[PDB]
RNA sequence: CACAAACGCGUCUCAGAGAUAAUUAAUGAUUUAAUCUUAACCUAAUUAACUCAUAAUAAAUCCAGCCCUAGAACAGGGCACA
């Protein structure tokens, strides 16, 4: 039961995914460079639920996306009763993606990480490496005091932290504290290669997340990038659709196929 | 149409109840107006 | 003046059984953490979340048990 | 354009003239005379 | 009232003059002895810029002003209604009193924001960031200092600086 | 009269809905009847520590009405706590940006500078226009005058009264407007 | 203490003040303006 | 001390609640307090703050009736003022010596 | 770098709208010429700031024990594939 398809608008919006972070690997471009790509594989990409526009910003519809499957024996009973009605196992991560009113899915559509093809922009949120409780020096990079021109119990205290007229310390004072674990997003990160039978995403630059973690994945909000949405599939990837299976590996056009005649300058 | 009482409340039955308390105190001629209780020596 | 507005309506009443048609409109109840108990509280009655947390013991026995009352 | 507390003309051409809250002595044949009431 | 009519007709251009009926005074003003209009019409410390119905009697469909040596009112009373006239205009009254242009209506700007007792020009004024304390206070100025003269019925002054 | 304890008190103490346009309307002679109704200081029963206070709901605050230059001079500022985080905001443009800001704040400030002031601010209800909420459009029991009296524009004004009020002066014919 | 001649306009007492300001100059304002009278 | 200071200051406290009331209760009635009070001193009616306030509080038909005469003695004393006329004298606003 | 991690010397990304101060010219009366206007009507070229689109969090009441790239404690994520 298909919801009706629109027509790609110029100020339209489309929904991301959510895949997890396998590693990172060297990709060589067809003018001799070397990038480093990292891979985002999509598990489980389902639509949870839908919530209105007027009932969730009043400018967009929000799109729920669960990540991969986990147990039911560790879940809530209202997770476990949504999922229940859902008619899907429960995920990891939701996530909510801000899209257009245009671009609604009906709820329990699955995704595939062909969503994105080669050559776009997408950006990328997710929990950092968490370090800990760290020092001043590791969280806002100040320099320390000499090692050893007699300074006592002094190489890594932050020293002054205010003045004297002001008999306080300002709410923005740079001191030692939590590092690391926050939501960050990374954005403009492009993709050269898709890997369809494994759902895998090629995505240039590092990724912010340690390895094996959930990534919300969309595309670039960058103005650079704003109308890059025309060319590709406007309400998502329909493996059905088309009734045509897509080759293994998508690449971009300068990407160097590891099936390469071994390309020399001229 | 010819009002005999008015009462207040909270909800609109108790205002109701009020009013005709009100009305049969009036009726009745035990109101706060009346005449004070005469303590003297006939 | 402008005539009483009366509101009755009964639709927890069922035809298959009455006896649990009437408990039906009494088995109403719900339960919320203090935050949003007050947070309601303080919507209905326009007032401030601050007056509704409790108060410590200095304060709670030094209450008179007996005010006078006049009238 | 030169900042003064008084505006006077430096030829018969300056004209005064009340902009932006402020005076200002305006000339076409000489710029140099262009002054500011501060 | 005279008008200005010029006429296009193969590379011909005709400019002539027309002379229209124009309204006249009163037949009965209160104190005929007064030279000036206002003044023997006992208008004098009487209008303000709420008054529209005088101040809209001599001034230019274009919302200009009209010359003294025109109009026969005295020197202090030109004044005043010259900053009655400005006032309204910021205010917004006299709405019919502006030049049509076709094109500059149809792009909108944001909302005109309601204002009465304007003394400088809204685009003139920068705002005070220090505002002054107590005993030194960089007082906001409202109403024209030229209407200080009007009757007051409660007789207490009228505040041009608040 | 004539009436039990409880409802006397209820009648007594009963809390009041008020309207009040704000269209072309100083907001400080509006701030000054909304602080007078938020206290209660039209209540002979009025005191400091009961709860007499009334509510007060002001439509129309888009189209308020400043005297003067107050729109391009009147500043509010505040300021964030970090450093640097000091903003000045033009009355304009708090205006704009927030059409509730400008009545609010000079409530605020018409106020009492005790604890009651955030509970009574609480109590007031404020709608840059006239879309009012049912819930809110029923508990209404009378509107306030408003303080300032709107003058009519030039189009506003009846013919008959154009032609009744007379011609103070004379235009020649030879003039061209 | 200041000498009795200063430089600094030698800000006077309240009373003083009171005084210059209850003795201030009073110009004779006649009831009708004579420019426009006959 | 702070029991004899408070004591000092209960009776200007109580006289500006009274004031307060009465500024309520005259406003109720579309009247200004120094009107109201001027009025009903020149009335010969000695009535001190406290007892107007409890009039305006238990009885709101005595204290319209004040608000009235007020009002009337007001109007007589503009009426009075803007004819400048000995003869002409308002009915309320006549002077009784004492018996 | 004798831990599966951390780290730089190594690698990736970094943005649209409004708004202005000074200063330019259009139209126009007081001062029927002109004149950017503490005269209006819309004007157009315009600094840095500053806000706003946009971006992040944004599914409440299972938590004994065992792991964690999560963590001072407390918290948080997993324990069905194998
Ligand atoms: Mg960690
Ligand atoms: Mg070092
Ligand atoms: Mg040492
Ligand atoms: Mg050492
Ligand atoms: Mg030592
Ligand atoms: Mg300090
Ligand atoms: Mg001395
Ligand atoms: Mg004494
Ligand atoms: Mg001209
Ligand atoms: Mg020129
Ligand atoms: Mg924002
Ligand atoms: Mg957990
Ligand atoms: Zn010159
Ligand atoms: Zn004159």
């Amino acid at each position: 039961e298909p919801w009706p398809i629109h027509p790609w608008e110029p100020g339209s919006s489309r929904v991301g995914l959510i895949a997890l972070k396998l590693g990172m690997m060297p990709l060589w471009t067809k003018d001799g460079q070397k990038h480093v790509v990292t891979l985002l594989q999509v598990q489980d990409c389902h639509v949870l639920k839908y919530t209105p526009k007027e009932n969730h910003n009043g400018r967009m519809a929000a799109l729920t996306v669960g990540g991969k499957t986990v147990s039911h024996f560790h879940k809530s009973a209202s997770i476990l009763e949504f999922y229940q009605e859902l008619g899907l196992p429960p995920k990891q991560k939701v996530k909510i993606f801000n899209v257009t009113e245009n671009a609604v899915i009906k709820p329990g559509t699955p995704l595939y990480a062909a969503h994105f093809r080669p050559g776009q922009y997408v950006d990328v949120t997710a929990k950092t490496i968490g370090k800990g409780f760290q020092g001043v020096m590791r969280r806002w990079g100040f320099k320390g005091q000499p090692a050893t021109h007699g300074q006592t119990k002094t190489h890594r205290r932050p020293g002054a932290i205010s003045t004297g007229d002001v008999a306080r310390v300002w709410p923005g004072t740079k001191m030692p504290g939590q590092l690391g674990n926050i939501d960050r997003t990374a954005f403009g990160l492009k993709v050269w290669r898709i890997n369809t039978k494994h759902n895998i995403i090629y995505v240039n630059g590092s990724v912010p997340g340690h390895k094996n973690c959930l990534v919300k994945i969309k595309d670039s909000k960058l103005p650079a990038y704003k109308d890059f949405c025309k060319n590709l599939p406007f309400p998502t990837y329909f493996p059905d659709g088309d009734e045509e299976a897509l080759p293994e590996d998508l690449y971009d056009e300068n990407v160097c196929q590891p099936g390469a005649p071994s390309i020399t300058f001229t | 149409r010819k009002l005999i009482a008015e009462g207040p409340g909270e909800t609109v039955l108790v205002a109701e109840e009020e009013a005709a308390r009100v009305a049969l105190r009036k009726l009745f001629g035990f109101t706060e107006n009346r005449r004070p209780w005469d303590y003297s020596k006939p | 003046t402008k005539p009483i507005p009366r509101p009755d309506p009964v639709h927890n009443i069922e035809e298959t059984h009455d006896l649990v048609l009437k408990t039906r409109l009494e088995e109403k109840g719900e339960h919320l953490e203090q935050g949003p108990m007050i947070e309601q509280l303080s919507k209905m009655f326009f007032t401030t979340k601050h007056r509704w947390y409790p108060r410590g013991q200095y304060h709670r026995r030094r209450r008179k048990p007996n005010p006078p009352k006049d009238r | 354009f030169k900042t003064k507390g008084v505006l006077k003309k430096r030829c018969r051409d300056c004209y005064l003239v009340k902009r932006r809250g402020r005076w200002f002595i305006y000339c076409k044949t000489n710029p140099k005379h262009k002054q500011r009431q501060m | 009232f005279r008008e200005v009519v010029e006429i296009l007709d193969g590379k011909t251009t005709i400019i002539e003059g027309r002379i229209t009926e124009t309204p006249q005074e009163s037949p009965n003003p209160p104190n005929p002895t007064g030279q000036c209009p206002i003044c023997r019409w006992n208008l004098k410390h009487k209008y303000n810029y709420e008054d529209v119905l005088l101040l809209s009697q001599f001034i230019r469909p274009h919302g200009g002003m009209l010359p003294r040596r025109i109009t026969g009112l005295c020197q202090e009373e030109h004044l005043k209604i010259e900053e009655c006239v400005k006032m309204a205009h910021r205010a917004g009254l006299l709405p019919n009193h502006r030049p049509k242009l076709p094109e500059g209506f149809v792009p909108k700007s944001k909302p005109r924001l309601n204002r009465y007792l304007t003394r400088w020009s809204p685009r003139s004024v920068k705002p005070i960031y220090n505002k002054g304390h107590r005993w030194n206070k960089v007082r906001m100025p409202v109403g024209s200092p030229l209407l200080k003269d009007n009757v007051s019925y409660s007789g207490r002054p009228l505040l041009l600086y608040h | 009269s004539s009436f039990s304890k409880a409802p006397q008190q209820w009648a007594t103490f009963a809390r009041v809905w008020y309207l009040l346009d704000g269209k072309m309307q100083p907001p400080g002679k509006l701030a000054a009847m909304a602080s007078v109704k938020l206290q209660g200081l039209h209540k002979p029963v009025y005191h400091q520590l009961s709860d007499c206070g009334d509510h007060v709901v002001i439509m129309n605050t888009r189209h308020i009405a400043f005297s003067g230059n107050k729109w391009e001079q009147k500043v509010y500022s505040s300021h964030t706590g970090y450093p640097g985080g000091f903003r000045q905001v033009t009355a304009a443009q708090l205006h704009q940006k927030d059409p509730v800001a400008i009545v609010k704040l000079a409530i605020y400030g018409m106020l009492p500078k005790n604890l009651h002031r955030r509970t009574m601010m609480q109590r007031l209800h404020l709608f840059p226009d006239e879309d009012i909420p049912e819930d809110i459009l029923k508990n209404l029991v009378e509107e306030l005058p408003q303080p300032r009296k709107v003058p009519r524009r030039l189009d506003e004004y009846t013919q008959e009264e154009i032609e009744a009020f007379p011609r103070v002066w004379s235009p020649p014919e030879d003039y061209r407007l | 203490g200041s000498k009795a001649v200063t430089r600094h306009r030698r800000v006077m007492h309240f009373e003083r003040q009171k005084l210059m300001a209850v003795t201030e100059y009073i110009p004779p304002k006649p009831t009708i303006n004579p420019r426009c009278l006959p | 001390v702070k029991c004899t200071r408070a004591r000092r200051l209960k009776k200007r406290s109580l006289r500006t609640l009274w004031i307060n009331r009465i500024t309520a209760a005259s406003q109720e009635h579309g009247l200004k307090y120094p009107a109201f009070i001027i009025n009903l001193i020149k009335c010969q009616v000695e009535l001190n703050r406290k007892v107007l306030a409890d009039l305006a509080i238990y009885e709101p038909k005595t204290f319209k009736s004040l608000a009235a005469l007020a009002k009337r003695r007001r109007e007589e004393g503009f009426a009075a003022a803007l004819g400048d006329g000995k003869e002409p004298d308002g009915i309320f606003s006549r002077v009784v010596q004492h018996r």
